[PDB]
């Protein structure tokens, strides 16, 4: 939901206060991406 | 360097696209006081 | 409680308020007057 997902573009278009929200959400999906393949990975690895 | 400007009840609007605006070597042309800029400073306008 | 106070005062033009809060830009904010751009504290203003 971020105005972009090229992060140089947010800091670009945007600065701190009004920044830092639209990259926060990056980090939050981010975030998830790899917990949730690191999750699939360990289930993987129960399975091997 | 119109011949003349528009009666200000019916103003001239005309649009400005796919050029560059380079400032100092039309306003160095005509001589001019007031560069009275609102949310942008007049030595940025040559590079944003 | 707050572990040290510091009162800064000074005079502003009311079309300047505006950029005194954090991370703004305005030439009082951008050459006289830069508080953080994580600050704690208030800002007041009157006319006189």
């Amino acid at each position: 939901g971020a105005i972009s997902s090229v992060l140089n573009d947010i800091l670009s278009r945007l600065d701190k206060v009004e920044a830092e929200v639209q990259i926060d959400r990056l980090i939050t999906g981010r975030l998830q991406s790899l917990q949730t393949y690191v999750t699939q990975q360990l289930i993987r690895a129960a399975e091997i | 360097n119109a011949t003349r400007f528009a009666s200000v009840y019916a103003w001239n609007r005309k649009r400005i696209s796919n050029c560059v605006a380079d400032y100092s070597v039309l306003y160095n042309f005509a001589p001019f006081f007031a560069f009275k800029c609102y949310g942008v400073s007049p030595t940025k306008l040559n590079d944003l | 409680c707050f572990t040290n106070v510091y009162a800064d005062s000074f005079v502003i033009r009311g079309n300047e308020v505006s950029q005194i809060a954090p991370g703004q830009t305005g030439n009082i904010a951008d050459y006289n007057y830069k508080l953080p751009d994580d600050f704690t504290g208030c800002v007041i203003a009157w006319n006189s």
